[PDB]
DNA sequence: CACAGTGCTACAGACTGGAACAAAAACCCTGCAG
């Protein structure tokens, strides 16, 4: 009766076509959204926190201090080796 | 330590110490041993740290990162413990 | 089977002491050897 003429676009796309892409990639799941858009969060507090701020140099030193953030070398420091 | 104090174990030891290095002396030392102890500190003193954790805004599990860093790389660790604080 | 945490808790791990054992390190030695 909620299906008869009417599927939501995941519930098709997660019943047909992910066994061919689990085949293909050879994983699905480590490619997903969310290595992204947990990023988001970062991106308020350093437009706050680490922010300039004025409009014009605001996007520059977020960026920056955003891939100082990211980077390896870095977080190698932060482990402090056990 | 029986006949003049009975029990006082931190002094004896200081006492000698702090003044026979001074006997053939450069002094460098004099500086960091007068310190050691008591005044003031040495590392930073707890108080002096808490603020400089409330104050600054650090989250408990940031500045014990902190702390575990700055402790292993070049340590002689600086900072307080989280439960001393 | 997202992941870096979220503080305070829990008590896991880090400590002494003599009493004595053992193993190992690197000397000296004496032993039996050309």
């Amino acid at each position: 009766y909620r299906y008869d003429g009417k599927i939501t676009n995941y519930l098709h796309k997660t019943l047909a076509h992910v066994p061919e892409i689990v085949e293909r990639d050879g994983s699905i799941g480590a490619w997903a959204s969310e290595g992204n858009e947990s990023g988001n969060k970062l991106f308020r507090r350093f437009r706050k926190m680490n922010a300039r701020q004025s409009k014009t140099f605001e996007l520059e030193d977020i960026l920056k201090h955003h891939w100082l953030y990211t980077s390896k070398y870095l977080q190698k420091f932060m482990e402090a080796h056990k | 330590a029986e006949k003049e104090e009975g029990g006082d174990v931190k002094s004896v030891c200081l006492t000698l110490f702090l003044l026979a290095l001074r006997a053939g002396n450069e002094h460098k030392q004099a500086d960091e041993l007068e310190a050691m102890m008591q005044g003031r500190g040495f590392g930073l003193h707890p108080a002096v740290c808490l603020a400089i954790r409330v104050n600054t805004f650090l989250s408990c599990s940031q500045y014990h990162k902190m702390y575990r860093t700055v402790k292993a790389t070049s340590g002689r660790q600086i900072f307080q413990p989280l439960h001393t604080l």
